[PDB]
């Protein structure tokens, strides 16, 4: 079966340039297009350019025309994506993607094998753990608490309840992207009011990255 | 630059349910050359139909298209649960292919009104000089929501941020949480914080407020 396995993903700095790899095994290669498309955090598919290996013919999106280079090597059946003059705007994941085949073999354009994608994360941000805020429940049944995990770089944090025996009613909401360039998130969960007196709400907040753990117990604001 | 516009922008239909989505081009699309791709959280886009009909090796038979020119439909006859993702539709047809904006293609169930709480900002994130407010939207449908933050009875622009949960696996509903921020020296500058919900399982819209300080 036809596979395609890029490599790993990066944080980049504004103004480098990113190359990124797709080795594909099991069918077709040089006689085919390889495609780069692109895809935002919240945005839809970017197609950026394409090359067909044989005689490295290319095809650049005119917006990335200047910026993008795409390469191959038909011994290692590898393609290549180098795109220079990173931004904030370049944050996306990128994936190969190669056109079918048809009727003996017909080129059909439409990208029908996929790489697993390529995160790549342009930012000026050094590696930050997160603060650990307490979304405390109300005096004022159902209970809503939570924690806010707020100002850490790169994604991802993780985050259980009660070190994984809570998980009915748990919502971990996706982060959002500060304007600091820090991320932030919350995760709540709703729960007996009656519970409130009696039963202790831990959240275990993992940031590998910076090799972050943090407990907080959430408990009702006291007076 | 041909653009792509898909219809409608969310399709909620019922399991089992046959479904029909719309694409439209901005010129006709040259041979035929129009595909349409699934995609899943976190997955890249699988490709379901090509050259307007044609169904590649692996796609079920559920999956159909048609049209023509610059008119253009995927139909599933029914859709299993595997089947809610978003779609898109892409021309090929010219040198510069290019996608629609997607159809998020839901779960509808019966309208469910959100349980709203509202946060203040604890005594220890004052201490970094920075106050986060918090509002939750809890297990809602459908989900088109509005929240509006009001401090000392001024609606706020620019200095809030949300984000929603996907559609809940055994529920269907969705959860929303937005989030307020202030300096520390302006939250201390106002009593009263107020997170106002509007949507349409609440027949006037909820407001859940404190006063900061009590």
């Amino acid at each position: 079966e036809v596979q395609l396995v890029q490599s790993g993903g990066e944080v980049k700095r504004p103004g480098s340039s990113v190359t990124v790899s797709c080795k594909a095994t099991g069918g077709t290669f040089s006689t085919l297009a390889f495609n780069w498309v692109r895809q935002a955090p919240g945005q839809g598919p970017e197609w950026m350019g394409g090359i067909v290996p044989l005689f490295s013919i290319v095809n650049y999106g005119q917006k990335f025309q200047g910026r993008l280079t795409i390469r191959a090597d038909k011994s290692t059946t590898t393609v290549f994506l180098d795109l220079s003059g990173l931004t904030s705007a370049d944050t996306a994941t990128y994936y190969c993607a190669r056109e079918g085949e048809g009727w003996f073999g017909k080129p059909l354009r439409a990208f029908e094998f996929w790489g697993q994608g390529t995160v790549i994360t342009v930012s000026s941000a050094s590696t930050k753990g997160p603060s650990v805020f307490p979304l405390a429940p109300s005096s004022k049944g159902t209970a809503a608490l939570g924690c806010l995990v707020k100002d850490y770089f790169p994604e991802p944090v993780t985050v259980s309840w009660n070190s994984g025996a809570l998980t009915s009613g748990v919502h971990t909401f996706p982060a959002v992207l500060q304007s600091s360039g820090l991320y932030s998130l919350s995760s709540v969960v709703t729960v007996p009011s009656s519970s409130l007196g009696t039963q202790t709400y831990i959240c275990n907040v993992n940031h590998k990255p910076s090799n972050t753990k943090v407990d907080k117990k959430v408990e009702p604001k006291s007076c | 630059d041909v653009v792509m516009t898909q219809s409608p922008g969310t399709l909620s239909l019922s399991p089992g349910e046959r479904a029909t989505l719309s694409c439209r081009a901005s010129q006709s699309v040259s041979g035929g050359a129009l595909a349409w791709y699934q995609q899943k959280p976190g997955q890249a886009p699988r490709l379901l139909i090509y050259d307007t009909s044609s169904r590649p090796t692996g796609v079920p038979g559920r999956f159909s298209g048609s049209g023509s020119g610059t008119d253009f439909s995927l139909t599933i006859s029914r859709l299993e649960p595997e089947d809610f993702a978003v779609y898109y539709c892409q021309q090929y047809g010219t040198s510069q292919s290019t996608f629609g904006q997607g159809t998020r293609l839901e779960i509808k169930r019966t309208v469910a009104a959100p349980s709203v709480f509202i946060f203040p900002p604890s005594d220890e994130q004052l201490k970094s000089g920075t106050a986060s407010v918090v509002c939750l939207l809890n297990n809602f449908y459908p989900r088109e929501a509005k929240v509006q933050w009001k401090v000392d009875n001024a609606l706020q622009s620019g200095n809030s941020q949300e984000s929603v949960t996907e559609q809940d696996s055994k529920d269907s509903t969705y959860s929303l949480s937005s989030t307020l921020t202030l300096s520390k020296a302006d939250y201390e500058k106002h009593k009263v914080y107020a997170c106002e919900v509007t949507h349409q399982g609440l027949s006037s819209p909820v407001t859940k407020s404190f006063n900061r300080g009590e």
